[PDB]
């Protein structure tokens, strides 16, 4: 069903990441997102690939968007910053 | 939560994918070998998703000599 909260679910699944075992794993690009396909979290049939993968947030409601901003300060950031520094093309 | 840093959310998403039980009493100790137990079933996770990533997209990896 919905992106947002597919994009919720993301971020909650690697805030954990990001904290707990921190930027050993985060790291390595293609590691970082098989640790999201590894437990099966899908969206419109599709399992998430770079383009699926950064397309999620990327393609995001300005208002929910800012809305993760907001409440999740330092969760959403995280992904955000470490989104936009490693994952390219 | 607040001061190790986990939100209600992802104590859920645990407790819910990860297959890991927050629901009982938590003191400081069993929080202690809980963080210990469920970081380090993250790197047993790494493990079983480095086998379903069989293309090479491998940049580096830990060997032997080349250690910290």
């Amino acid at each position: 069903n919905k992106n947002i909260d597919t994009v919720r679910e993301i971020i909650t699944v690697a805030s954990i990441l990001i904290k707990f075992s921190r930027e050993d794993i985060v790291e390595n690009r293609a590691n970082f997102i098989a640790f999201l396909n590894e437990i099966g979290v899908t969206h419109e049939g599709r399992k998430l690939n770079q383009n699926s993968f950064r397309k999620i947030v990327s393609e995001l409601t300005q208002e929910d968007k800012k809305t993760l901003i907001d409440e999740f300060n330092e969760g959403f950031e995280g992904v955000y910053r470490y989104l936009e520094m490693y994952t390219n093309k | 939560d607040v001061l190790a840093g986990l939100t209600a959310r992802e104590a859920k998403v645990l407790r819910m994918r990860f297959g890991i039980d927050m629901n009982t009493d938590y003191t400081l100790e069993e929080v202690g070998k809980q963080f210990d137990v469920t970081r380090e079933r993250i790197r047993q996770i790494e493990a079983k998703a480095l086998r379903k990533l069989r293309h090479p997209s491998r940049s580096e990896v830990l060997r032997s000599f080349l250690d910290d």
